[PDB]
């Protein structure tokens, strides 16, 4: 909710250095402030949450400084840390000497617990079309940090001051910009620090930095039960699972499996090492998998063992239903594992054509098919200009029109083809489709319609690459395609007749029981609805 | 709780017998023979009264029919292939013989020594037939789950 | 490979429980499992290699592997005695083993009569599977085995008749406790025949399944058809709650590339059939039979000519202006990956695939869509940043931790704009990424490198790139003031520019 600010009042060393893996220029110190340290934590505080969902929202920081602000974007495009570590940063960038600024906490005390869940203008949708929530939001936060320092008071000053000097000035009460105005709240927090030294910290300290808000705290060690039980029931009770795989193939990488496989099934772990090869039959469709959220989120074998994964397949050399060990793969925002087949599969000895089409696709040269990056150039768009004119419409329904009328069927394969396979087909969509349509391709296409039922079994110049002797009728059978030519959705290319005359061819018990007796019946003759005095006149027609 | 019979043939004349029963929501026909002396429009039963323009199928799930007397099963292939009933109808084995016959003989009597503009045919009474499930004697078949 | 977890107790020759499990004696419970299970047996565990070995202690592999499909029955009846009894090496040493030397993904089928049985005083040992609470003394050892694995449950003894003792609990829970594999299967109370079977018959119908679901894109004329149904497959939960259906919206729309694509998240098995149909969508026909009539051109997905030359990906349009980025492997036609997918829904734009819920500029642009060198461009479109093996990296679970992956990030993350091959790639990971996680090796060794590199690559660019820096100095010592008019952030870095006119 709140943050202190980074007086250098308190401080303190843990040693913390870069944990070298592999076996003249000045250095840059590595000195952080309190809040910078509470804040480095936040990141393995969100691998908890992200079992849930991977592909959510993540979660920023504010503090009273400078910069006092909860500005946060919660646009589309703004959603990636491109564009929230600017207004996260406001405070001041990373710069080490002494600075004497944001020191006073009467920079502003308003509008301060909005860094978690308020909406911005950046983007044009509603808060319930984004994801509003009540009371319990997923979006909410609170403060927790295990950090060392001189004492756990120490930042409690500048937000004690904040706090006053905030209400010292509560004249606008009934006023706000867009948020709710905060009074009192009950944070309830965790204890979590990394492992590397002994216990020498405090271990029941609490911090409290406002009279509403008043932690309490408990003797926790962190990894052997925050990491190693906590996240077991995390994980289970949020529709995830977690299992347990080698982290050097001969900092523990973690992959990830749904229950789903366990469901339908029925001192070093040891897996199977394989390596990337361009020529392999190895991977397959993935039906289900499930997002990897392992606390050791920066080992080894997450930069180095990807760098060599750019084809985007995997290897895995089964012993002598193949069964993966070890999957490693970035998507950019989340990092997911693939588990192999578990259902009725048919996963080993596929349907595989291995042969025929499929690898041999040259037909559609990009000599001169370049022409349909403007008919169906609707992609989306990560940034847009201040304004935009010229030929076009909203994108509601004129794009899918235009697409349809562009780019709903664009096949080009050389294994069969019966309807346009002429001599004369360069007037195809590669050329034909031009904003500056002329009638001289049109003209060229209907010459052709004819011209190929008057000749098919030669070969043309270009290189083309129920018993036998049947081309017989193949003649006969352009003959009957070229009839069709004004059909389906050929406006262009229609010819009604030509030059067919040359060489062309033409063609209470007893009151339950009776309810549910009645209750269960059927349809009325129309005479009984009709009836009067219980009788009805027949052969009313006549 | 009620049985409802309409008698909407044979109800105080002799002639074209065809008896509705509603006994337990289960609609049954008792026959479906046809009128002898009227010339038209009066010779069969009054199907309209089954709310016409719709499938007989679903209103009826058993037509009956006591033996081979016109008056008793004249008006069968009419009613079923013209109006459109595909349901079960039982008749005796001696009864599903010569029932057809004595249709095809008044079929004759129809296209020649009368008209014939609605009336039909030898393929249509044989179209009737397939529907027809024979019953022996005392025999006590299941044509629903309740009804027998 | 995989083993089953079989008990090494003396008393797994024999009945089950104090003074009966369920029914009749273990014989019975194999041969009803035989007969139920047999028709699932030779349909769907073909292929798991289980052998019903002796052991002393604990299930290990030293008979040769062997294709048991219908066996599984015989290793509960009339199986092979040894002269050991170890309790403590039934469930936990077993597990164990199949986490080592099987690994956590390997089709095992622990279906067999075993005891399960306890002490008779303070002598419950139930770490074997309940560790998480019970026994926390081993909370860090590798029980209870959090991996997959094949469902155990021991329903021998009666809750209410153990509950006389107070002992109840320590016989109930055991089959719910062990790693909660999505329900609780545990029986508490009589036993009846057909109890015999109720574990194994959790997947007599769970095998396959009938579907309706069609991959095509827009209209199109020569869409291909799926008969066969694939596995069960939801990207989110909101939006498949019941069985799928088909709205009334279908458009296409977005470009198809490999050269940008990479391995995105996929989640769904929409597998089209590679078949040739006319505009009424019948079968057409769809040791291998495609081949007889696969001679006749087929459709199949847009990536099936591209999966060779270039590896290209199928899509699936998710909806009108929304779509997402699929993924497809580098074979040809032996899988190739051939089902679309898309991102989960989420409070942020996509997994993967960017923001595909704005549309702007279709040809007509400043930066060429087709790119030089799989940079940031809307042909295919895809993500803003890049993955975390090149930079833009957020993993700070350790300050050492931290450091290494801010070092791996802003390892090759700090190019100057001297190669425009890499100019609109990573131009704004290198200086954020260093400031904002403020890591001291970023800062020391590649901020030096790029402030080098700038300084001698040429800077005659645009005056926003440019004419910046000789204000910047100024701005930084006049912002003493801190007011919220002193700083401006509405958006990021742009690669778009405006269209005003010199004056
Ligand atoms: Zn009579």
């Amino acid at each position: 909710v709140f943050v202190v600010d980074h007086c250098p009042y308190m401080a303190e060393s843990c040693r913390q250095h870069v944990e070298f893996d592999m076996l003249i220029i000045p250095l840059a110190p590595i000195s952080k402030s309190l809040w910078t340290c509470s804040v480095e934590s936040s990141m393995e505080y969100c691998r908890i949450m992200y079992d849930i969902f991977p592909f959510k929202k993540l979660v920023n920081f504010i503090v009273s400084d400078s910069g006092a602000h909860v500005l946060n974007s919660w646009t589309q495009e703004d959603q990636n840390l491109q564009e929230l570590m600017a207004a996260l940063a406001a405070v001041g960038p990373p710069n080490p000497r002494a600075d004497p600024e944001c020191c006073s906490i009467l920079h502003g005390l308003v509008a301060a617990v909005e860094t978690l869940c308020k909406i911005t203008e950046y983007q044009h949708e509603a808060r319930t079309l984004l994801m509003e929530n009540a009371e319990r939001v997923g979006n909410r936060g609170r403060i927790i940090c295990i950090t060392n320092a001189k004492s756990d008071s120490h930042v409690r000053m500048l937000e004690d001051c904040v706090q006053e000097t905030i209400h010292e000035h509560n004249k606008l009460a009934a006023n706000s910009d867009h948020l709710m105005q905060i009074q009192k709240c009950e944070l309830v927090l965790i204890h979590t620090y990394p492992v590397g030294e002994d216990s020498l910290v405090s271990d029941r300290s609490k911090k409290e930095l406002s009279p509403v808000l008043t932690s309490e705290v408990h003797s926790v060690r962190a990894g052997r039960h925050l990491a190693t039980k906590l996240n077991i029931l995390v994980q289970q009770h949020f529709d995830l699972a977690s299992t347990t795989i080698t982290n050097i193939p001969m900092y523990d990488v973690e992959l990830l499996h749904h229950k789903d496989a366990h469901v339908d099934f029925l001192e070093t772990i040891t897996l199977k090492w394989c390596t990337p090869r361009t020529n392999n039959i190895e991977l397959h469709y993935c039906t289900g998998a499930y997002r990897i959220s392992p606390v050791d989120v920066n080992s080894r074998p997450s930069s180095c063992l990807t760098n060599f994964l750019l084809n985007g397949r995997s290897v895995l050399l089964e012993q002598p239903s193949k069964v993966i060990s070890h999957m490693l793969s970035s998507h950019g925002g989340e990092i997911f594992l693939h588990v192999l087949s578990s259902s009725r599969s048919i996963l080993e000895d596929p349907p595989s054509i291995s042969e025929g089409c499929g690898g041999r696709v040259t037909d559609y040269r990009i000599t001169d098919f370049g022409e349909f990056m403007r008919e169906n150039r609707l992609t989306p768009f990560l940034d847009p200009r201040y304004k935009i004119d010229g030929s076009l419409e909203v994108p509601l329904e004129r794009a899918k029109d235009q697409l349809e009328k562009h780019t709903r069927y664009w096949p080009m394969i050389i294994s069969q083809t019966t309807i346009f396979n002429m001599q004369a087909v360069v007037p195809l969509a590669s050329v034909i489709v031009k904003e500056s349509l002329t009638e001289e391709d049109v003209l060229n296409c209907q010459k052709t319609i004819y011209n190929l039922v008057d000749m098919e079994r030669k070969n043309d110049p270009l290189p083309i690459s129920p018993k036998r002797d049947e081309q017989y009728r193949i003649m006969w059978n352009e003959l009957e395609t070229l009839v069709r030519a004004h059909i389906n959705n050929s406006e262009k290319h229609q010819r009604v007749l030509e030059c067919l005359m040359a060489c062309r061819s033409k063609p209470s018990l007893w009151s339950n029981r009776i309810n549910t007796a009645n209750s269960r019946k059927h349809q009325e003759f129309a005479g009984r609805l009709n009836s009067v005095n219980n009788r009805a006149e027949l052969y009313q027609h006549l | 709780p009620e049985i409802r019979v309409t008698p909407l043939g044979a109800g105080q004349d002799v002639g074209r017998s065809c008896i509705l029963v509603s006994i337990a929501g289960k609609n049954v026909m008792l026959d479906c023979g046809m009128h002898m002396g009227f010339n038209d429009d009066r010779r069969f039963p009054d199907f309209s009264y089954i709310t016409q323009n719709g499938r007989l199928t679903d209103f009826l799930d058993c037509v009956i029919i006591s033996h081979f007397h016109l008056d008793h099963c004249g008006a069968l292939p009419y009613f079923s292939e013209m109006v459109g009933y595909d349901g079960p109808i039982y008749m005796t084995h001696p009864t599903q013989a010569i029932c057809p016959i004595l249709l095809e003989d008044y079929r004759k009597i129809a296209v020649d020594k009368k008209g014939e503009a609605n009336f039909f045919t030898s393929q249509m009474i044989k179209d009737c037939m397939k529907k027809v499930v024979a019953v022996h004697l005392h025999q006590t078949v299941q044509v629903d789950d309740e009804l027998e | 490979p995989t083993v089953v977890v079989m008990d090494v107790s003396l008393s797994m020759t024999r009945p089950v429980s104090i003074e009966g499990s369920e029914e009749y004696q273990r014989k019975h419970l194999a041969a009803h499992g035989l007969t139920m299970l047999f028709e699932h047996m030779a349909t769907n565990y073909k292929l798991e290699f289980t052998a019903l070995v002796v052991f002393s202690s604990l299930w290990e592999l030293m008979v040769p592997f062997t294709r048991d499909y219908n066996t599984l029955q015989e290793a509960l009846s009339n199986m092979d005695d040894y002269d050991k009894t170890c309790l403590e090496s039934a469930l936990v040493g077993v597990c164990n083993i199949v986490q080592q030397e099987w690994g956590g993904a390997i089709p095992c089928q622990v279906v067999l009569v075993t005891d399960g049985c306890l002490g008779i005083g303070r002598g419950s040992l139930r770490h074997s599977l309940a560790t998480q609470n019970q026994r926390s003394e081993s909370n860090r050892f590798p029980l209870p085995f959090p991996f997959p694995s094949k469902l155990y449950i021991m329903c021998m003894a009666n809750l209410e008749e153990l509950q006389s003792t107070d002992s109840l609990e320590c016989l109930e829970r055991l089959i719910d406790l062990n790693n909660g594999e999505g329900q609780i299967f545990t029986i508490d109370g009589p036993l009846c025949l057909k109890n015999v079977q109720s574990m194994f018959g959790k997947l007599i119908d769970l095998a396959y399944t009938p579907f309706h679901a069609v991959l095509k894109c827009g209209h199109l004329t020569a869409d291909v058809q799926v008969f066969p149904r694939p596995e069960p497959f939801v990207v989110d939960e909101e939006i498949d709650p019941i069985p799928k259906v088909i709205n009334t919206d279908l458009e296409i729309v977005g470009f198809i590339d490999i050269a940008d694509i990479s391995s995105p998240p996929v989640l769904s098995r929409h597998l089209v059939l590679p078949i040739a149909l006319n505009k009424e969508g019948d079968e057409v026909g769809t040791n291998s039979a495609n081949q007889i009539a696969g001679k006749i051109p087929n459709f199949c997905v847009l990536l099936h000519g591209s999966l060779k030359v270039e590896g290209m990906v199928a899509i699936v349009q998710l909806g009108p202006e929304w779509h997402g980025m699929l993924y497809s492997q580098a074979d040809s036609k032996k899988k190739s990956n051939l089902m679309m997918s898309l991102f989960e829904p989420g409070p942020e734009p996509l997994p993967w695939l960017g923001k595909m819920a704005q549309l702007g500029p279709i040809s007509d642009a400043k930066e060429n869509p087709y790119g030089e060198d799989d940079n940031k461009s809307p042909f295919p479109l895809q993500p803003k940043n890049k993955r975390s093996y090149a930079q833009n990296v957020t993993v700070w679970i350790k300050p050492s931790g931290l450091q290494t992956d801010v070092q791996k990030i802003l390892r090759n993350a700090r190019k100057l704009p001297e190669k425009t091959q890499t100019f609109y790639k990573e131009l704004n990971r290198l200086r954020k990424a260093a400031l904002a996680f403020g890591f001291l090796d970023l800062l020391k060794g590649v901020a030096d490198m790029l402030e080098r590199e700038c300084t001698l690559l040429p800077e005659t660019a645009h005056p926003d790139a440019a004419f910046q820096l000789t204000h910047a100095a100024q701005q930084l010592k006049l912002a003493s003031t801190g007011t919220s008019e002193y700083a401006a952030y509405d958006q990021n870095i742009t690669p778009l520019h405006t269209d005003f006119s010199g004056s």
